[PDB]
RNA sequence: GGCCAGGUAGCUCAGUCGGUAUGAGCGUCCGCCUGAAAAGCGGAAGGUCGGCGGUUCGAUCCCGCCCCUGG
């Protein structure tokens, strides 16, 4: 939670859990353990309160830049899961009325 | 016979439709029914709205 | 807008003079109120106090520092020659002013019991009183501080105060704007109570005043609508001078704070009497004063520092200076009385109802005087109301009148205010009420209220008076007669209504399918015609879609929600979600309304003449102006369509319940439907039936679509469905059953047909070819097996046979059923089970 | 129309004037448990702190406008 090794490592595996859902249903989980209040990227943006005032505005600005990597990379595949989702209920559950 | 300028019209709030100095509005009472009844209907007339 | 507050004292204090002695208890005038046609708010009493509440003069002012705000250790003459040390924490007196000290022992409104208490180090022997502590007035702000010479040191506090009068709160109709003053309400009273009634505004009472020239120069536009425009000055005023008690509290329990006697005497005289009056400082006046409408753009600032943009519609006062007042609303602040003022010129003025209410709605100010002149203001009264503030203005303030007047009363004069004489039959009001009065009552009740009466044998001319301009028609006479008569001798006698038709083939079904939708489990809500904000955004239709087209509301409750519903769904996936969200999971609602479907924007109608009937085009004009609005039956449902019991565990709710839903409806309209396939938002596009009586659509049911479900926030699974009502032909159908006493056949065949053919479809081409011997088909099971190839299903229906004339065999039931494959595979491609 | 106080989880409400609301009670989910339940015990999910912008590396918190309340 302080270089950017540390910052690209937590957006990489929260990246490539993101790409790995394929419902939504797993899509929720990955926010929980990725993007969620208990995730390394949350924990980093807590750690800046507990860091000296003259290094907050510095470490601060590479923690937003990676959480919204791994924010960016969630609304797409969202979308994405969302997009499949509708343009298969015809099909995939359709009745006979 | 509601008289216009006036607060018996005035100081009866109504939901006005937009845009404004249209003349339509949502009813506040049932009695333009009574209107429409005597137009409509011969006399005599017994009606309930 | 219409309320209008003044002391039982004073109101009886004006029906007194011709009636001397009269009184009577606040329940009873309360009543007598009711029974005539004043609404009686609130009887407010005052008080009470008990015990040494007197009155007391402030002899030194000790200033007590250190605390957390000023305090004062006060010494207060009560009359004796020992003074009483008081500990007040108001800062709005000093030394010299009349206060109104509560001593130990004394009770004051509320229980609160007083004694000597030791505050801030010091001892205090009582109180200064508030007028909320005495329950006078609503300052709570600083204590009550009586103005000079109102009473000695020692005099009974509840006795100056008037702490025993009774404050009334009316509502007065806007027909009655004479009623918002003491003089009308004194006249009700002594017309309900049959007594003699000497007018407070006649010359006997307000004796004329000399005229011996114009008091200002003036110029009148006519078309501004002003009926009479009087000025007469009051020189030499001392700017000293304090309003007396008993006016100052008059105005308090009226609810006017007293300011400088100038501006006290102007309201206490339209309390009064009922005539706005205006004072302005003649000093600050630069020239002739002109009553003209206001140009474009012109602005002018009120009596409070406050800029108004006007209309050409305006009617203002204004000189060769600025703008003196917005007429019949508010003054200026340029010729404002101010605390220096000693030469004030005093207006009174009567100004065009209609006018009036148009300026103070756009500019919001409802002042005194604006609501009494949109009520129509005696335009008789003006000189006399003018000469009650000149001569009381000049003895409280010390001023002296001038002899002078201007008294613009039209082109040519007015000098007679009369409204037109009504024609009416003497025994007119004895028909409307059913009540045969005696003889000579309505006479002599249009005569109690003011008006002329002459009898033409059977006809009599009623001139209404001045103030009652609300007396147009004969009707308006009845009203009078019936109401002081009293409406409780009115008889109960039932009318002869004729046979009537009763409920009509549309109002019996909406009662029937509520019955049925109410026997099969669902509960009935209200729906509200506004739209939930964003919800075509949520259910994700197209900008292009129909249901879009909404008709808005200018002033909603809720800024976010202006538009009306053109369909039932919104309201009713509200009320769901309310219920689900409170713990009742497994809900089933309907409603039955209307929607708003505008075909075009909003396009309004002129004023059609109310002096005739519209015609059948004007008619039917209005009627195209308007929004569509069919009546539409909707239901919505979500968690478990049967519950849990010692059975099992209850079923969820799926399509096929919403699909039920319509055949419930369609049985209690005794229509047949037939549900297609179809797309259509907010449904689940693959669980969405198009309902059709006939080749009609009339809606849609099913499913919702998963996306709207969670945009929206719904349960997941919830189904839904909405019908057009107007849609549906009313039918009135006269079946001829005819039983036949044969056996029947019965027979099952199984049909393989491809997975996308409608189940009904192959039951109606079974039913087709098997001809009139099919009595009864029914599909009891759908197989997919591996023995049947993908995208194919296997069909197996339940037939009955049975002649009408004759005993089938298995050969003559085995004809139409194989008559019945055969159409099968003609009109679906159905393939015989094998 | 005024300066204020407010809008916070599915319900009813606390609490924060810059980097975690360790939010509570109830509601939801999992486990032990029961034939299946609930309680109990042990674990979790869920708020984009009224909306739209601005300031800032970063706003539930600061500034503006606006929506809906209480006084
Ligand atoms: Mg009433
Ligand atoms: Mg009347
Ligand atoms: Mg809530
Ligand atoms: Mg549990």
């Amino acid at each position: 939670m302080l270089s950017p090794e540390a910052l690209t490592t937590a957006v990489d595996a929260a990246q490539q859990a993101i790409a790995l859902a394929d419902t939504l249903d797993v899509l929720a989980r990955v926010k929980t353990e990725h993007l969620g209040d208990r995730s390394p990227l949350a924990l980093a943006r807590q750690a800046l309160a507990v860091l000296p005032k003259e290094q907050r505005a510095e470490a601060g600005k590479r923690v937003n830049a990676a959480r919204n990597a791994a924010q960016r990379s969630y609304d797409e595949r969202l979308a994405t899961l969302r997009a499949e989702r509708d343009a298969a209920v015809l099909v995939a559950e359709g009745i006979d009325v | 016979n509601f008289p216009a300028d006036h607060p018996a019209r005035g100081e009866q709030d109504t939901f006005y439709i937009a845009p404004e100095d249209s003349r339509q509005l949502l009813r506040t009472h049932t009695s333009p029914v009574q209107i429409r009844t005597l137009l409509a209907r011969e006399l005599p007339v017994y009606i309930i709205s | 807008s219409n309320a209008m507050r003044l002391p039982y004292s004073w109101l009886r204090e004006v029906v007194a003079v011709g009636a001397s002695g009269w009184d009577v208890t606040p329940g009873e005038l309360e009543q007598t109120l009711l029974r005539i046609g004043h609404e009686v708010e609130e009887v407010i009493p005052l008080g009470p106090v008990d015990g040494p509440v007197t009155v007391g003069r402030v002899a030194d002012i000790e200033e007590l520092t250190g605390y957390k705000k000023p305090i004062r250790a006060c010494a207060v003459d009560i009359g004796d020659r020992q003074y009483r040390e008081i500990i007040c924490g108001a800062t709005n007196f000093a030394v010299g002013d009349l206060v109104v000290v509560a001593l130990p022992g004394a009770t004051l409104p509320g229980g609160f019991t007083i004694s000597a208490r030791k505050a801030y180090g010091r001892n205090s022997d009582g109180m200064i009183c508030s007028a909320a502590e005495l329950n006078l007035g609503a300052d709570h702000s600083g204590i009550l501080v009586l103005p000079p010479g109102a009473a000695e040191p020692g005099a009974d506090g509840a006795g100056v105060l008037g702490l025993d009068d009774v404050v009334f709160h009316l509502a007065i109709t806007p027909d009655r704007g004479y009623c918002m003053s003491v003089r009308g309400l004194a006249r009700e009273l002594a017309c309900a109570y049959d007594l003699d009634f000497v007018d407070p505004a006649s010359n006997s009472r307000v004796p004329p005043l000399p005229i011996e020239g114009p008091a200002w120069p003036l110029t009148v536009q006519p078309e501004t609508g002003v009926r009479r425009f009087a000025l007469r000055p009051v020189i030499g005023i001392d700017p000293a001078a304090v309003s007396p008690w008993w006016l100052q509290r008059r105005l308090l329990l009226c609810g006017i704070r007293a300011t400088c006697p100038a501006v006290d005497v102007t309201n206490y005289v339209m309390l009064e009497l009922g005539h706005p009056m205006h004072a302005h400082d003649r000093n600050r006046i630069s020239g002739t004063l002109g009553v003209r409408f206001a140009r474009s753009g012109e602005t002018a600032v009120t009596l409070d520092g406050i800029e108004r943009k006007l209309d050409t519609a305006d009617v203002l006062i204004v000189d060769d200076a600025a703008t003196a007042a917005i007429g019949g609303v508010m003054g200026a602040a340029s010729t404002e009385v101010r605390a220096d003022s000693t030469d004030v010129l005093l207006e009174a003025a009567i100004w065009d109802p209609a006018a009036v209410s148009r300026t103070q709605r756009r500019l919001h100010l409802p002042s005194e005087a604006a609501r009494r002149y949109e009520r129509t203001v005696d335009p008789a009264i003006s000189v006399a109301a003018l000469d009650r503030c000149a001569r009381l203005l000049a003895d409280i303030a010390g001023g002296e009148v001038s002899p002078t007047l201007t008294d613009w009363r039209g082109d040519p004069p007015c000098d007679d205010w009369s409204p037109p004489p009504i024609r009416m039959g003497v025994d007119v009001p004895d028909r409307i009420a059913g009540v045969a009065y005696p003889q000579g009552t309505t006479a002599r009740r249009l005569a109690q209220i003011g008006a002329v009466v002459t009898h033409d044998g059977d006809t009599l001319t009623v001139t209404p008076p001045s103030w009652r301009p609300d007396l147009r028609q004969p009707a308006d006479l009845v009203e009078e007669v019936l109401r002081l008569e009293g409406l409780e001798v009115i008889p109960s006698v039932l009318p002869p209504a004729p046979a009537g038709r009763g409920l009509t083939a549309g109002q019996q079904r909406r009662r029937t399918i509520g019955r049925s939708l109410a026997l099969s489990g669902y509960v009935e809500i209200l729906p509200t015609p506004f739209l939930p904000a964003g919800v075509f955004d949520l259910w994700g239709l197209e900008a292009d879609d129909s249901r879009r087209m909404t008709t808005r509301v200018l002033n909603p409750l809720e800024a976010d929600r202006p538009q009306l519903a053109t369909t039932l769904l919104p309201a009713l996936l509200e009320a769901l979600v309310r219920n689900v969200s409170r713990g009742l999971v497994d809900v089933a609602l309907f409603a039955i309304a209307q929607v708003v479907q505008p075909t075009e924007q909003t396009r309004g109608v002129g004023l059609i003449p109310v002096d005739r009937r519209p015609t059948d085009d004007e008619i039917a004009m209005l009627d195209a102006s308007l929004p569509r609005q069919p009546q539409h039956v909707a239901a919505v449902l979500a968690g478990l369509r049967e519950p849990r019991g010692p059975w099992g565990p209850g079923r969820p709710v799926e399509a096929a319940d919403a699909f039920e839903a319509v055949r419930i409806i369609a049985r209690a309209s005794r229509v047949d439907v037939t549900l297609r396939p179809a797309q259509y938002l907010p449904w689940h596009p693959g669980r969405c039936a198009q309902v059709f009586v006939g080749e009609s659509s009339v809606g849609h049911a099913g499913q919702l679509h998963p996306a709207v479900i969670e945009r929206s926030g719904l349960p997941k699974g919830t189904c839904a469905v909405e019908l057009n009502l107007d849609a549906i032909p009313c039918s009135a159908p006269l079946p001829a059953p005819r039983v036949s006493p044969y056996p029947a056949v019965f027979q099952d065949v199984s049909l393989v047909v491809a997975a996308d053919i409608p189940a009904q479809a192959v039951a109606d081409a079974v039913r087709a070819g098997a001809g009139d011997l099919l009595e009864d088909i029914a599909l009891f099971d759908v197989f997919t097996g591996p023995q049947i190839g993908e995208h194919r299903k296997s069909l197996t229906f339940a037939l009955r046979f049975r002649a009408p004339d004759r005993t089938l065999t298995e050969d003559d039931a085995s004809a139409a059923r194989d008559a019945a494959v055969q159409s099968a595979a003609e009109r679906v491609g159905a393939v015989l089970r094998g």
